[PDB]
Parts: C-alpha cells; sequence; structure tokens
RNA sequence: GGCAUGCUUGAGGUUCUAACUCUGGUCCGUAAUCCGGAUCGAGGACAGUGUAUGGUGGGCAGUUUGACUGGGGCGGUCUCCUCCUAAAGAGUAACGGAGGAGUACGAAGGUGCGCUCAGACCGGUCGGAAAUCGGUCGCAGAGUAUAAAGGCAAAAGCGCGCUUGACUGCGAGACAGACACGUCGAGCAGGUACGAAAGUAGGUCUUAGUGAUCCGGUGGUUCUGUAUGGAAGGGCCAUCG
RNA sequence: AUCGCUGUGAAGAUGCAGUGUAUCCGCGGCUAGACGGAAAGACCCCGUGAACCUUUACUGUAGCUUUGCACUGGACUUUG
RNA sequence: AUUAAAAACACAGCACUCUGCAAACACGAAAGUGGACGUAUAGGGUGUGACGCCUGCCCGGUGCCGGAAGGUUAAUUGAUGGGGUUAGCGCAAGCGAAGCUCUUGAUCGAAGCCCCGGUAAACGGCGGCCGUAACUAUAACGGUCCUAAGGUAGCGAAAUU
RNA sequence: AACCCACUCCCGUUGAAAAGGUAGGGGAUGACUUGUGGAUCGGAGUGAAAGGCUAAUCAAGCUCGGAGAUAGCUGGUUCUC
RNA sequence: AAUGGGUCAGCGACUUAUAUUCAGUGGCAAGCUUAACCGUAUAGGGUAGGCGUAGCGAAAGCGAGUCUUAAUAGGGCGUU
C-alpha cells in the first residue's frame, strides 16, 4: 500500500458498504448438480448428504445453469423463475 | 455568500441547494424549481440550516 | 518585487489534425477563445471546445469575411 | 491464516468476478460549490485502474 | 398576608462525648524511650486517610521542534491562474523575468423582447481641458464583475417583461492523464421558462475563486436490524462542519 | 626492478607522455616529498539518529491543594 | 584524580523569607528517621560576601502576601422537556395510563481565575522619536510623544568603549 | 623538615610511569594530614560546585537480560559458459 | 595523492517455517483435494473444510439479472 508518503489508495477512496450477516447461512445451488442427491427429494439435508452444501446453511436458492436430468422433489427450498420451470419440465414438483 | 437550502412545502425535502447575499435582502426567496420526487413545483422557502 | 508562481499548462491545441477520419463525438481543438471556429458538423463546447457531431473527416477552411478560420468535418 | 489482509483495504475495495470495484472521491462535505455533473459523475461504484491492481491485492492480500 | 409549634430535608456558629487522633502523664505485659493493653489528660466529629473531583505542578517523564536552499543559517518560498523563457504540435527547469486568485452574480444566468462603441471636431450668463446633449467628419482605438493571454456584431455590453435550463435521470465519443482527480459533450421522459414559431437554454466571452480520507451533524430511504416484533446502531442517497 | 624536470590526469605524479640524468650495495646524519604513520574528522553539512539540559512548546504526572461521599455522632440555636 | 588553582567556590559579616514544635524541610508507597533529644538569640531555604562610606527611582508584567464578596467554574444532585417499547379505548387509523428504558439537563456545588490592595537585599525594569547643541550614538533642555518609572550618589575609553 | 599538596620549567610521550621524575614552589596547630572499621548508589548518591566524583569508565557506573533493539546508512556477498 | 587488504591456511553472508501468487511439470477432471485424527502406520480410511461449476447489487434480494427515478424509457458489471 505505500506509495512513497502521498494518500494511498485504501486510505484516499471512501469506504462502502456493509457486509450483510443474513447471508453468512445463504447458498445457491444450481441445476446441475440437482440430481447428484439420492432418493428423489432434494431437502436441506439431502443437499448436505451429498457434499453440495455445507453444514450451517439453512437457506437455500436454485438457479438454472445447466439440465436437471432426473425427476426431483424440492422440498423447503427456493427456485428461481427459469429453474422452477427446467425441474417441472423433468417431471419435478415443489412443494414446503 | 452563505450558503442556503431550498425546501418543499410538504414533508418531502427534496433540496436543491445554493448560496446568496443574505447582507443585502434579510428576507426569503419564493422562486420555485423543478422536483424529482413530488413532481410538482413548490414554494422553495429558507436554508433554516439549524 | 518577487517572482515564481507559473501555472500548469493546459495542453491547448488543434487535436486530430486537418485530413484525419473522426467520429462524432471528438474534442478537434482544445482552444482559449475560439481563434478556430465552428465548420459544418462540428459543436463549439462551452469552453470554445470544438467538437465534431458527425463523422468524416476535418477540413479547416478559411471562409467568409472577417478571415474566419474555419473547422468544419466534411462527410467523406 | 497467516497473512492478513488490510482491513482498512477490505472497506475500500469489494471483490468481483469484473475485478475490484471502489467507490469515487470528492463526494463528501464541499458539495453545493461543484456542479450537478460532477456530482452525478461521481455517484456509482468505479472500477480499479491496471496500475492499481497490484498494489491493492497486495494490501488486499492475493499476490 | 400567614400564627404558635410538633414531624422534618439544607448552609452557620459555638458547644457536648462516645467515633477517630495524641511523636502527653501513669500502670502492666517487662529486666524495653519499640509495641500493644488498661487508665488519666488533651483535641474532637475537626483532623486524617480511602475514593471521586477542580486547581496548581519543568519536581519528574515521553516527545515534537518541516522542506527547498549555487554549503548551512537569515530572508523568501510552498496550492491555483495568465504571459515570457519554451526552440512556429503537446510538454519543458532555475532563490529566472512579469503580474494575479482563496471571489463575485437570484441578474451580472437562461430566454423572449428591445437596443449598439470610443475619439477628435465644439455651442458660454454660474460646469467653459472636460457634463446634461443637440447634431456635423467617425473608420474598435471602447466596452467584457475581476490578473494577463486568447477572443468577439449571429454581439461574447445595457433596458425590460417571464419570472427559471444556475433543470432530474443520464450519456455515444473524445481531450488531458502515473494514480486520485480533471475537461468537453445529445436524444426520450420528469418536465420546463420563454418565442406566436424554426429553435435556443444542463449557468456566466474562456481559462483562477480551492481541499482527499477518517470521524461527527442533518433530512430522506425500499436496505440491514445478533431469539422474535420493534427500536438502537449500521449501509445507501442527499447535504453541513 | 621505488630518479629530476616539464606537461597530462578524479584538477599538486617514483610509476602516464616527452626528455634529461643515473655503475652495484651499505653506514652516519638531516627531515623536503611519499597529499608519511597514529584516531571509520572533532569544525561543517547530513540523518523524519541519540542523549542530556531549558521553558511561557505539546501531552502527561509525583507532590501540594479544593469540594462531594465514606470512616462520622446528639444537642440546641443564627439560619432556609 | 589525568591539559584550567583562578578573578571561580567557600568564608566571617549582612539582609530577605519560611517555621509555634507531631515545626518549616528532607529521606521514605508506609511505619519511621533526620532536623533534634534542638525550640524563634532556634532551625530550614535564598541571595550578597571582611571592613569603611553607602545602597536612588519603578508594584505595570510575573511571583508571593492579604482582601471583600460579585461574576464565571468540577465531580455530585436529577427539575423539566424530547424520544423507544405496550396495556388498553376507538370498527380500524389512532393515541396511549402505568411501567421499564434512552437522552435532555433547570437548581445545588469549593478552591482557582476575573477583580481590589500591598510587596523589589521578590524575578525583573530604570525609554526611543526627531530636528536640537555638539559628535559617531547621550535627558542639559523647549521638548513631540510614550511608559509602571525613565537612572540618584558614585564611577567611567573600565575584567565593560 | 617529616607529612600533605601540585604553581613553574625541562625531560619523558613506543615512557622507568595508562599522569611520573629532577631542579625550584604552597600549606605545614589546623576549615590539617592520616590508619582502621562503618554509612549513603545509578534520574541515585556525593559534591567549600568542576558536570566534579561514585574501582585507570561518568551530561547518568558496571554487569546480565529484553536482544540478532533499530540503522531510508556503511561495508562486504564466494564456480563457469 | 579516494576506500580496503602485511601474507598464508582455515572459517565467513539469500536460509527456514507458515500463508500466498505466477510459471513449468504431473495426477484426476465438472469436479478436485482432504485437515486433525484412526491406522498390524509413507498404505488404507477420514471429504469437516477449502477452491471450482453464476453473476449483479451496499443490502434485502433477483437470478443468465439488479440500481435509479413516478418511469420495464436511456448506460456499468456478468453471461453459451
Amino acid at each position: 500500500g505505500f506509495e512513497g508518503g502521498q494518500q494511498p489508495l485504501h486510505r484516499r477512496l471512501p469506504k462502502f458498504g456493509f457486509v450483510s450477516l443474513k447471508a453468512m447461512d445463504r447458498a445457491e445451488v444450481r441445476t446441475s448438480e440437482l440430481a447428484k442427491v439420492e432418493g428423489d427429494v432434494v431437502s436441506l439435508q439431502t443437499l448436505k448428504d451429498a457434499n453440495l452444501i455445507n453444514q450451517h446453511v439453512q437457506r437455500v436458492k436454485v438457479m438454472l445453469s445447466g439440465e436437471v436430468g432426473r425427476a426431483v422433489t424440492l422440498k423447503g427450498i427456493a427456485a428461481t423463475k427459469g429453474a422452477r420451470a427446467a425441474i417441472e419440465a423433468a417431471g419435478g414438483k415443489f412443494e414446503d | 455568500r452563505e450558503l442556503i437550502r431550498l425546501v418543499s412545502s410538504a414533508g418531502t425535502g427534496h433540496f436543491y441547494t445554493t448560496d446568496k447575499n443574505k447582507r443585502t435582502k434579510p428576507e426569503k426567496i419564493e422562486i420555485k424549481k423543478y422536483d424529482p420526487v413530488v413532481r410538482q413545483h413548490v414554494i422553495y422557502k429558507e436554508a433554516k440550516i439549524k | 518585487t518577487r517572482n515564481g508562481r507559473d501555472s500548469e499548462s493546459k495542453r491547448l491545441g488543434v487535436k486530430l489534425f486537418g485530413g484525419q477520419a473522426v467520429k462524432a463525438g471528438n474534442i478537434l481543438v482544445r482552444l482559449r477563445g475560439t481563434k478556430f471556429h465552428a465548420g459544418y458538423g462540428v459543436g463549439l463546447g462551452k469552453d470554445h471546445t470544438l467538437f465534431a457531431k458527425v463523422d468524416g473527416v476535418v477540413k479547416f477552411e478559411t471562409k467568409g469575411a472577417f478571415g474566419r478560420k474555419y473547422v468544419s468535418i466534411v462527410a467523406a | 491464516p497467516k497473512m492478513k489482509t488490510k482491513s482498512g483495504a477490505a472497506k475500500r475495495f469489494k471483490k468481483t468476478a469484473g475485478g475490484l470495484k471502489h467507490k469515487h472521491a470528492f463526494k463528501s462535505h464541499i458539495l453545493t460549490k461543484m456542479t450537478t455533473k460532477r456530482k452525478r459523475q461521481l455517484r456509482g461504484t468505479s472500477m480499479l485502474n491496471k496500475s492499481d491492481v497490484a498494489r491493492v491485492e497486495r494490501s488486499l492480500r492475493l499476490r
């Protein structure tokens, strides 16, 4: 950071933002890796049995980033708009 | 020339800001400019910076 | 009775000389008071900066009464 | 962790996949003096210049 | 207005003894000018100590006390603007030569509208070089809020109306540029003054009139809000010190 | 394998250049040079070095002092 | 000690100031000790330095001593106001008693300082402004001013010119 | 005179000697000189006061730790193409 | 005539740990790799974790998309 004695960038530009503590337990899955669970149910716990999701994660939203493949049931898990369509295309269903 | 403030006559302060000589004209200004929020032009009153 | 204190030398002058292709936003003359004037497609900014408003090539004609040195851009 | 980032640099430079983004200076406490065109063009979150990336991500411990 | 006074909380005074104090006498522990204990005397709720607090405090302490510089000191200087140096693109140094700025402006801006200098020449009963200005040769030499340069009449000075574009969101693309900064710039809308209209207007003839971050202050906010609902605090946007 | 001179040269040469002298080696003396030896210049400058002194520099602080509350009581009065 | 023996220091004498005794003071986180087994003719500190003749003026600044009692002023006290939560009444909007809580901070507060006087054998001070007279530089003057006051006796080209 | 000092000259300066010697010099019944034992010590003693002295060291002793302090400075950094 | 070296022989100065980045070289590959620890122990187990597969925004959030403004109207960042 030292620039010979002038004000360096880490003291001359303003601080900005806060870090959300709400997003520490948040995580994202995508439709490419939804078929890696076992038993045709994608839960919060089943996403932890396969190593797709850490522990201390308790809020999962799944986006669309590939192909689903198997008919899976997503309970208690938010999905996006383009991902809910690609799951229900492949025989999926949603409840909570 | 000391800084002033031009507030709306509502519960909304859009607050365009400028300055003037108050050492010439000891009363206020009632000249009215454009508002982005309320979207009606309004009696832009005194600064009253405190 | 004490000298010093020159200023910081504003980089004026004819940028983008008189046969060059232009795009339609280019600063064409930096200028301290319209030594050059505005021709066909050029703009005359607030500090008398000439700027191209269309594409083409800049011409630098001399035209008219008063001996105006013009800067015009011809779409060629 | 056996390498400490500047805490004071992580306040300034948030990292995205497009680079290290930062806010602008000259946007504090003297604002009736400057024009609205100069308060409008500094209000966003710019990116970090190429000559500045090496000094910052040595402070933010990433080199 | 207040009456006597019980029930009582605040600042005095001198007094009382029982706290405390005694580097006073006398006993005893004891064969001791220490020390306790006993008692006599004196002071006495003071002194003194703990804690909190104001004042004083080089007695002591940790320090600071800039750079440039034809060595150093003294003086001057330090940021910004304009000309010269600067070599007909930019740029370009010196304790080289010259000057300026730390603002003004609610009109001195936009626009609508109205409108163009200065000079010599001359007419004396109060001004007689010169005003009031009336009209003859005029040939930017004037004026521009402010230094100097560069610019102007499609005025880039005044009068007067409207009374706001000294707009909000932006912004293709450039110029400058080590970085942070900085400079120039339309169309749709919010919406606009004006003009009856093409259209001009995102301040001023242009370039000085300035100051980062961090802390605070203020007004919004949809954001966050440590079990939850809120608040506190934080963030964002605007602006002040 | 250690001359003078006059030039040159990081600017005062035994060593370069040109040129004069000059057999080889001691001893006794004398100190002009070897910018002779001795001490990583003491003056001077430098260092965002040190130390110690000063004060009306800054920030403290021992000590002294002021009051609040404790240790700390009653009893009348001047007094609210 | 090891380049300075002196005009430096000490001194007798002198003055100023503190100190009433568990003394001022000093060494001690403290007990204690020194002062002192002393007691104002005594003890501490400061300055001058036998003796002789003497020791002028200035109390503004700063210190110290005393003084009314006014203004400003600390912890402490917690008046009043503004908020945060919520019982409840009202169909709801709403306010919201009580709490609890967060800020606000009227009154009550001493010394000190501001203020008044004294104090120079307290630390200190005993003018510059010009033309005067003259000359290197002056209070003898008329002075103009200025200040708290502008150098008395002595001495003087000096350990100072 | 002893004794204690240390004014002057010269020698000595790699000394006989990390302060002497030789020739002269000051005090020499006193605020004297001295033996022996003791007391006071490092922002601390002690000082007839020079920043003197506190074991040939003193504008803060010596020693061991913090400690390989720090040094934008100095010097040095080793085989070959 | 600036510094250092009288000489010889020995000794004497880019290391190590832990994080990380880039290059080369490998193993696996939309996955890859384990840390403590377990272990008849360089094996094997242990995938907690770390990084990758998705970004944008201060953030709630939305996601191949936010911000802004009354404005899905105009640009920045990302994207087989």
